[PDB]
């Protein structure tokens, strides 16, 4: 009765502000349970993210802590908004459990990989998710980890962007830590650790875009390493060009493997499995696929941008100056890319972050 | 060419 209290959640417990009702479980994941609930004082429904482990690595920290500040300095209506973010501990020497509140869609992407939509569907769909990241990227932020899992959907037709426990920007290191985004998605310059521009979403957006023609994951891959004998086997051998690009030792395993030509887009994605042409050009299976084979490209030098997207015949008949090319948002200073601090050091950041965000 | 207003997630 301290004005907060728990519920027993399914495999751990949970402790909200009492405003919270009936949780129930929906995210199971890398980053800690994730329950629906319904906010009393707000009267509408609400989700309930509990980060698991916050501090357990000077990297959660670093990950948490861009997390929080990315959720509060960047917000589109393609882009879950941060409803709330609070704590149970009373003080710094207690605190270690973060809860972080935010409105809840319907589903989830993989809900509607799973049926059969229409040039106007598909389309506007594809159209709010490239907002919604053109907003991340206007500020040089990168998503690192776009996917089903982390795109949500409801009722009225509407999605937004998830999660940003990953999220950042930069691209110096060619990732220490690649193997955390999740492999059918991870692109080309991240398996063959590159460095990353922007532009590296793009690739989980064609991968994604990819699953909701073909209905299955586009490039499967039975370990780290499968991922990229299973890009090459579609789209073919990359050219000498980008071999040149890749470190000394990950360039010689490259090279060594059977060449492959791909196949053509058009065989990768015969029209049958899009939505039915209609008679107008801009929605049709030609334009479509057109914009895949532009995002399901392994060099990133030669990879469209979202500019482009946004911009092309498929996605653009939504096209909207606000939306599109809204204002930049603007972080403090504290992001950055590198910055690393001790396990408390972090710490420290994050409750003085958790507090004037209560 | 308008905007879609529903989705059957069902
Ligand atoms: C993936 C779960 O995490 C999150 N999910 C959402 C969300 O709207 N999910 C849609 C959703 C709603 C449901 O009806 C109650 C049931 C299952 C769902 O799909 C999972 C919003 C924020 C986070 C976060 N953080």
């Amino acid at each position: 009765d301290n004005n907060f209290y728990s519920v027993e959640i399914g495999d751990s417990t949970f402790t909200v502000l009492k405003r919270y009702q009936n949780l129930k479980p929906i995210g199971s994941g890398a980053q800690g349970i994730v329950c629906a609930a319904y906010d009393a004082i707000l009267e509408r429904n609400v989700a309930i993210k509990k980060l698991s482990r916050p501090f357990q690595n000077q990297t959660h920290a670093k990950r948490a802590y861009r997390e929080l500040v990315l959720m509060k300095c960047v917000n589109h209506k393609n882009i879950i908004g941060l409803l709330n973010v609070f704590t149970p501990q009373k003080s710094l020497e207690e605190f270690q459990d973060v809860y972080i509140v935010m409105e809840l869609m319907d589903a989830n992407l993989c809900q509607v990989i799973q049926m059969e939509l229409d040039h106007e569907r598909m389309s506007y769909l594809l159209y709010q998710m490239l907002c919604g990241i053109k907003h991340l990227h206007s500020a040089g932020i990168i998503h690192r980890d776009l996917k089903p899992s982390n795109i949500v959907v409801k009722s009225d037709c509407t999605l937004k962007i998830l999660d940003f426990g990953l999220a950042r920007t930069a691209g110096t290191s060619f990732m220490m830590e690649p193997e955390v985004v999740t492999r059918y998605y991870r692109a080309p310059e991240v398996i063959l650790g590159m460095g990353y521009k922007e532009n590296v979403d793009l690739w989980s957006v064609g991968c994604i875009m990819g699953e909701m023609v073909c209905h299955k994951i586009l490039f499967p891959g039975r370990d780290y390493i499968d991922q990229w004998n299973k890009v090459i086997e579609q789209l073919g051998t990359p050219c000498p060009e980008f071999m040149k690009k890749l470190q000394p030792t990950v360039r010689t395993y490259v090279e060594n493997r059977p060449k492959y030509a791909g196949y053509s887009f058009e065989k990768l994605f015969p029209d049958v499995l899009f939505p039915a042409d209609s008679e107008h050009n801009k929605l049709k299976a030609s334009q479509a696929r057109d914009l895949l084979s532009k995002m399901l490209v392994i060099d990133a030098s030669k990879r469209i941008s979202v500019d482009e997207a946004l911009q092309h015949p498929y996605i653009n008949v939504w096209y909207d100056p606000s939306e599109a090319e809204a204002p930049p948002p603007k972080i403090p200073d504290k992001q950055l890319d590198e910055r690393e601090h001790t396990i408390e050091e972090w710490k420290e950041l994050i409750y003085k972050e958790v507090m004037d965000l209560e | 060419p308008k905007r879609p207003t529903t989705l059957n997630l069902f």
